[PDB]
């Protein structure tokens, strides 16, 4: 008869009101769940102590707060409003360098994770430079190549790279329509042994993440806190003990 | 709340051409105006305060309405067959010398009792103290440090008929209401 | 407040014809005080007694004190009279800490140094002493006394000088085809507003659909102007602008 | 004559009126009873001060605060707005599980508690499928099911599971109308040796819960946060001392 | 001349300006007076400087605000608007019991302190139930009594209960009419060898307790906070040297 | 050239102008002035920032803290709006106690301080009661006297007590208007070895006391704190360089 | 690249727009300057975002804040609004004392650091009176003089007393007008091996100071705190590289 | 799947929408990305709850904070809307001094980094003066220079100084328009192995620094502080999947 919940939450989108694949959020710290309720007051004057007597709710709402530290791209379209986009590994023969270009400039490439750069002097007979002549930052990570020196006699300055870049993963930013997403927590409840706990949320409409911490001090992981409210579902019986909002299910 | 008091005037006719205006004082008399508040707190005072709006039947009937100003200081002990009542020079010669909407006073002594004279002339006696006269006599010899107020009376009636009475809890509770008077020329003349 | 009478009626076109009516402008003063001990007696028996009739306002907003003592008997009051509203024949008050401590005196004069007097003072007051000039008035509506406390009355008295107000009538120094130029920059505190007013009346507006025709088919803009003293000069060159337009009649 | 309250918390529900079954609300740690009156102020001003003179109580109001760490379905339906569910133990035999399954998919069952599972292929022949082709994550407390791997003969895609599923409670939300409970707290007061002191109060209407932290962090147990405001009751008698909100004995 | 005071409070309850009994208010924790003047400020504008030149003060109120830590029923009337009621000891003989009972139902009496509980079976032949078949909890002292088991030829389900009662103190909530007390603290100053100070207050109306936590956590005893005004007593003369809120006496 | 002050202050009240006896405030413990300035900004928009080009001050004034921790009569007078009363000893002979008396009631005197306590019983022939049956609490430093018993022939109720009591100094609450001192600090600035430092305000309008804890908890001194506005003197000379409000004195 | 500033500041106060003579602020602990600019946004709705789009500033403005620990007069005069006071040092021969003197009594002087102070009997024999007979306390630094007794043959009331006075500086409040003063800050940055930096302002309106604590408490050193807002000079070039505001100059 | 984020940043201006030259940002301590949506919401009433049912985004907004520690002449350019100034090293000959000058005065140079400072005195034949006989101040790293004395026989007053000065960078105040600038992070994540992570805002609208401690105190390194706003970039494709705000790619 007492609660400390730990495990797994399970969401799935909603398009159009057909159910999506359900899928796992990752590592989740935090999860709380909070009602409002707006009430109107009727009260009775025989007494003479100008006291309530009486009073109906009117208002009725329900919000949820989730606070992930998965940067996941399947969780950043879901909490950036963004769509994954895949790109494959592919090569580059024909990219044109900026001109003018003198040692200690840097330039970059439009794709990440280079490797097997090749830089060709441009002239009736292809030169391919020195490899000593330039460097990759960061291991070509970031596609920045730093320019080390020039041979005396001053080649054409527009030159050709070519090279090779690995497959990425992309997310927009507002890309996407407002996600609705049923959640399904599975948690198991220390204080009795372990005892199976599950709660039910058929609609929530999420609200984007509020703060993202890109340089982070100390020695507290990068948290991403959700905000959402728990929308009225039409589809299941009105009379149904199950409700529209929520469910709590407990085995004993 | 904080209640205001005016002095309305009979003062139209101010004949604004295009050189200058100019005002001509019909009757050269001020109506001062009263506002009023009170707090119920009870069955017996709230049925008073009816009985007391179905007696005035509107702007009909009138009734005094004394002030609660300290408008009168005393100077210098009276002894009670004294008819010379002397006051701080307030100017009061200058402007009241006995004329409708002056006059008329309230001793209010510390103990309760309360003395209704009527004074008659007031005569300047020093650019700091005055000898206003009253009409018979005060009731005892009051010492200046024995008064509390004198609160100039004047007769009213209301200004507006209509009166709200705002029940907040109970016939045996509180309730509030607000009234204005005004000044009238009445009882005979 | 200074008001004017200035009558103009335009024809089709955009061309008006001024007619100022009034040559001295109407004045009006606007302000709040409070009495407390001694005072609201005295300002209650002033306004009852007294009530509509004329009386002789200072002018508040010249205050001046005096710079050396004031010997009883003395013809002539020598003070600073730099852009105030001192005129010849006209009339002086001086004031101490209270209502009483007072005195009016008719000034013949303006040296330009001092206060030329035809009967002499009957009093001495020292450094400290108020001097202010003094203006018929007439009480343009009785105040509504706020009571306070069992002696204290706040009022809004408004007063309207029944004289005619002299005053030097100068116009900005730089000229352009023979007219005045408005050279000072407004005062930006308050963002201001333009539009451009057209005599587009006519609309005839019936039952399928409107027409407008321009009669004149000019535009005369608009433009509102603000700004800040900090100075007697400029106050003074302001009143002066203030007389030269007589209300609309005089244009720049 | 000092109080240091340890005790339970008995609450009564009240349906038109009539008085419930009482019931014990478990584990309660924290109680507390806010008042709240307002009042209308009369002032004189004959001594000069303004200062206050007399006040009469108008309002009259009563709030409860109730600190809860039982997570019992009866205690939810009391403070979720919701009616308990239970479901009685049972077996499947003809469920169809999601067509187009792969390695590495998992499926979800309607019940919880599975034991016994068994996925039988469908063809001409049943075949049911070898349990080392998928696992019970969870020991089968939500139905979760993944798969290990296929026989290398794909046999038909679709499958029927069949399984039994133990009896549950569940507890809606917002399901119910807002309850109306009288309550009565058994606080043993330690400063005197342990006195009984008795607080009963004739009506409460609660609000619903706050904040529910499903995944908890730190050694704090779960904390249920109610609060509720003491109606009037009309049926005790008015001249009764007892009151009409609550009341409070004291053996001695 | 320094200030480290404890001591004493007592209290007159002042109904319909008549002084009541003075009575010991118990163990009191803090005590504090607050002074509260509103003000309406001159100003005079000669030197350009816009400065505060004269306030008198309008307003006058003061409040005292009490924190007791006794929860006896005289103080509990004193804060709770109620009026004490007092029970005499007791007993009761035809009680009816509620029917349809079984094993594990729990039945409670109207009063508290039961002793020597005799339940009679329904019959033709009266014939008391074995005392081995129900069991008091708390000690007979919340009026709750559990049923241990019952005999197989079951009898009468309705019962008669026949005990003893103790004696007991109640206090109503809002009950009573918004009292008037007079205080009179009388405490010592330490700082000067314990001398002695007293202050007095006429008239003092109260406010209800803000909160009271039934159940308390941590070492620190239950507090009562109580908020009251200082009104004006119109009895004291009004030129007599001692005030009309309150005083303080001080020998020396 | 830094500053670390401690020191005495003296206080002046002024009474309609005329400068009164100065007098030591006792211990301070905190002395604080605050200057509040309100300024009207033009902003010039020729260079496309509209920023702020010139700003002129128009408010002024000044407030003043202090911290006292003496409970002087004086001190009490100066802060609570009271003027002190001085009543002498003496002795009473005809005092009558409240009737119905019996053990364990409480008498209270009207007179503090009484010693050579005699209650002459009322009969025929006086019989002053045995001293042992009347006890003195607080060694009769409230005239709090409790009775311990009576003979067996119950003797006249009414009593007539006689006594001596101290002289005794009283502050009234509100009893005095709002008093005007000048204040003059005698800081002595220990960061320059002991560097005298003058201040003097030459007119202060204090606030009552803001609070006053009559029953202190933990190891700090009762303080009061008073609040006071620094009014403009009209008496000085304006063109003096001491100024109005205050001055500063450094020798040097 | 870091910066973590220590140096000197000075102030150079502007009259009728003309330099002054620059001196040094004293011990200077903090300096801090704040840019505040408000913007106009402009936004465009094709895409169904509702988002910003354009923005364009409209404010621009600077406030300077300085905390200062020295207490000169010079500093004083810039911070009180006051002018320094020189006084010579002198003597007095016929000061008159106050009347109706009496042991305990404590005389003030209108001067402070007396000296050689001499006390003449009013007679027609002049006899000075014993030094025995009074003392100076706090080393006559205050002026004050109290009296430890008289002769038996009580001497003539009045006195005359002559004494030795010295030089001291006073600075008034409020009686100056706004200064505008320009400031230069040469810090040094102890991150590059204290690097040279120098910022320059033109123009700065400073505001009096907020608090100032004559008597501290702790081991804090009393602080003046001084808020001003940059205003635009107008008379640098408009399209100057320099500004209108301030300015940074680094080394390098 | 975890993120700790450390890396630099690159930003590069953008001057009517053509792409600048990117150049690094130094050293920064904290990169925050806040989002906003503002919603409209529907709510039905059939099911007696007038609970939330839909809600649609309106509003959609970011905000990027940055915290950098770089005192650099192009971050005060970015920083302080100023524009970099470069004034390259030279000599002066014609200086002259501030007249009527004497032992103890400061001079000031227009120009800093004062060498070889030589001061030529006015007279038919120049004599050069002494070195003794002034001192440089901060090395001469403000043109400060100190008299320490005169000749007896005083020379001409007015001097003629001729020095060299060092190249020097200056940053103006509110001298350049709003920045707009593109951003691009370089994050690597630690939590993965240092896992390359990539972050692009293509449009961001920064606004000035809050606040600039020159003079720091404690061992925290100068911190400045600037928010900005993403705009919505109108080049991008609409339909593209990378969106117009920015967008993130985690290879993988």
């Amino acid at each position: 008869t007492y609660f400390y919940g730990q495990g797994e939450i399970d969401a799935a989108p909603i398009v159009n009101g057909v159910l999506g694949k359900w899928r796992w959020i990752q590592d989740v710290s935090a999860m709380s769940i909070q009602l409002a309720v707006e009430k109107v007051e009727h009260k009775e004057s025989y007494s003479g102590q100008k006291a309530l007597v009486r009073s109906f709710p009117i208002g009725k709402t329900a919000t949820v707060n989730i606070t992930l530290h998965s940067i996941g791209p399947d969780n950043l379209a879901l909490t950036l409003y963004g769509k994954v986009v895949a790109k494959a590994a592919g090569s580059v023969t024909g990219e044109v360098l900026p001109a003018d270009l003198v040692a200690g400039d840097v330039i970059r490439l439009a794709n990440f994770g280079v490797s097997e750069l090749v830089i060709t002097d441009s002239a009736s007979s292809p030169a391919p430079l020195d490899p000593q002549y330039y460097a990759l930052r960061a291991d070509g990570a970031y596609g920045e190549v730093q320019l080390l020196g020039l041979p005396t006699p001053a080649p054409t300055q527009p030159f050709k790279a070519a090279y090779e870049y690995a497959a990425t993963k992309q997310v927009g930013m507002f890309t996407a329509p407002q996600p609705t997403v049923a959640l399904r927590y599975k948690g198991i409840n220390l204080a009795e042994g372990g005892a199976p706990v599950i709660v039910e949320l058929y609609k929530v409409a999420t609200d984007p993440l509020q703060e993202l911490a890109l340089i982070s001090d100390g020695n507290t992981v990068a948290g991403m806190q959700i905000s959402g409210g728990i929308l009225l579902d039409t589809s299941k019986p009105d009379t149904g003990d199950l409700g529209r909002f929520g469910r709590i299910i407990q085995l004993g | 709340e904080d209640l205001t008091s005016s002095y309305q005037r009979l003062l139209s006719t101010l004949d604004n051409g295009s050189a200058i205006p100019r005002v001509t004082d019909v009757a050269g008399m001020a109506l001062p105006v009263i506002g009023h508040r009170w707090i119920g707190m009870g069955r017996a005072e709230r049925s008073a305060f009816r009985s007391l709006v179905y007696a005035l039947r509107g702007q009909q009937k009138p009734l005094w309405v004394p002030t609660h100003a300290d408008d009168l200081t005393l100077v210098a002990t009276v002894s009670q067959l004294s008819t010379a009542l002397d006051v701080r020079n307030i100017g009061y010669a200058r402007f009241a010398n006995g004329r409708p909407g002056r006059r008329d006073i309230r001793i209010e002594l510390y103990d309760g009792t309360v003395y209704h004279r009527r004074i008659l002339t007031s005569t300047e006696l020093d650019a700091d103290t005055e000898r206003v006269a009253i009409d018979a006599a005060l009731g005892r010899l009051v010492e200046p440090t024995d008064v509390a107020r004198i609160c100039f009376m004047a007769l009213c009636s209301a200004a507006s008929d209509v009166v709200e009475i705002e029940h907040v809890t109970d016939s045996e509770g509180v309730a509030t209401a607000a009234l204005t008077f005004k000044g009238v020329r009445d009882d005979e003349f | 407040r200074l008001s004017a009478s200035t009558n103009i009626l335009q024809s089709e076109s955009a061309v008006t014809q001024r007619r100022a009516m009034r040559l001295a402008p109407r004045r009006e003063f606007d302000a709040n005080m409070y009495a407390v001990d001694r005072e609201r007696q005295l300002l209650d028996m002033t306004l009852f007694g007294w009530g509509a009739r004329i009386w002789a306002l200072p002018i508040w907003p010249d205050i001046q004190l005096l710079h050396q003592p004031l010997a009883a008997g003395s013809l002539g009051i020598p003070c600073d009279t730099a852009g105030l509203d001192f005129r010849d024949g006209g009339l002086a008050m001086l004031r101490g800490e209270d209502a009483f401590t007072y005195e009016v005196v008719e000034v013949k004069t303006v040296t330009a140094s001092g206060l030329d007097l035809v009967r002499p003072v009957q009093a001495a007051w020292g450094t400290g002493s108020r001097l202010y000039p003094v203006r018929t008035a007439q009480l343009t509506e009785q105040p509504t006394l706020t009571r306070l406390t069992d002696t204290a009355q706040s009022a809004r008295v408004s007063f309207l000088v029944m004289e005619p107000s002299a005053w030097p009538e100068l116009m900005p120094a730089t000229t352009y085809r023979g007219r005045p130029v408005l050279e000072q920059r407004p005062d930006e505190s308050e963002d201001l507003t333009s539009s451009y007013q057209r005599l587009l009346s006519t609309l005839d507006n019936g039952s399928a659909i409107p027409r407008v025709t321009d009669v004149a088919g000019m535009a005369l803009p608009v433009i509102g102007h603000r700004w800040i003293g900090m100075g007697r000069a400029e106050r003074s060159a302001f009143r002066s602008l203030v007389y030269a337009l007589r209300g609309q009649q005089k244009p720049l």
